[PDB]
This record gives structure tokens, sequence and C-alpha cells, in this order.
């Protein structure tokens, strides 16, 4: 169908590494930087 | 209605390309079958408007005071030198 309401219909995650500097795509996402474990706590709801 | 602060979250979205106008709300009552008896229903209605707001958040991430910037010059006063407590002076605003 021509596109005239949103696309639904469309459809890899390589895997994960810690600690060295790397580049990072999360969920379309993309820097550079040093990835290492946190201890704050979100709310249920919230990405970043 | 209370006399305190609570916040909303987010429950359900939805993908839809309709168009919308106007809402309808259903109702059901107990069947006594002697059957629809008397109602009492309490609900209330109100509209949305574009504002411009200021919000507090603690250490939790939750929302805890909110202030309206178009109220009254001390609300905007607070609006434009965002904060919520002030001292004597006077301020353009």
């Amino acid at each position: 169908e021509l596109l005239h309401a949103p696309a639904t219909v469309c459809g890899k995650s390589t895997n994960l590494v810690k600690n060295k500097c790397v580049n990072f795509n999360f969920n379309g996402l993309t820097g550079t930087g040093v990835l290492t474990e946190s201890n704050k706590k979100f709310l249920p709801f919230q990405q970043f | 209605l209370p006399q305190g602060f609570s916040a909303l979250e987010p429950l359900v979205d939805l993908p839809i390309g309709i168009n919308i106008t106007r809402f309808q709300t259903l109702l059901a009552l107990h069947r006594s079958y002697l059957g629809w008896t008397a109602g009492a229903a309490a609900y209330y209605v109100g509209y949305l408007q574009p504002r411009t707001f200021l919000l507090k958040y603690n250490e939790n991430g939750t929302i805890t005071d909110a202030v309206d910037c178009a109220l009254d010059p001390l609300s905007e006063t607070k609006c434009t030198l965002k904060s919520f407590t002030v001292e004597k002076g006077i301020y353009q605003t």
C-alpha cells in the first residue's frame, strides 16, 4: 500500500563488550565512549 | 477532589490513522430483574489548552511539584528566575 499512514511492516544485534573505548548503537543513538555498570535506578518506563 | 499532588504515568499507546471528533461515554448498570435501575454517575469532564509549566524532580526521578507560568505575577517571576524561592527586590518580566 502507498505510505499514507505510519509504517508498521518491516524487520543484526551484535555482541556486547564493556570497559573499553567502543562505538555503540543503542536503538539508534550513535556515539563513542566507555561502558561501565551503574547503580542508578530507573522508573520502569524510562529508556535513558 | 483531593488536596495533594500526584503525577500521571503513560499507560498505553496505539497507532491509529482515523480522524476523531466526538466521544461517547458507555455506561452499564445493575440489573435487579424487577432490569436497569436508577443512575448515580459522578464523572467529571475537562479540556486542555497550551500552557508552559515548570516541574520539580527529586533524586528518585519522580515529580514532586509544578508551577503554571501564567496564573499571577509571582508565578511568572518564578518562571523567569528559574527557581522556587525568591527574595525582596524589583524584577523585569
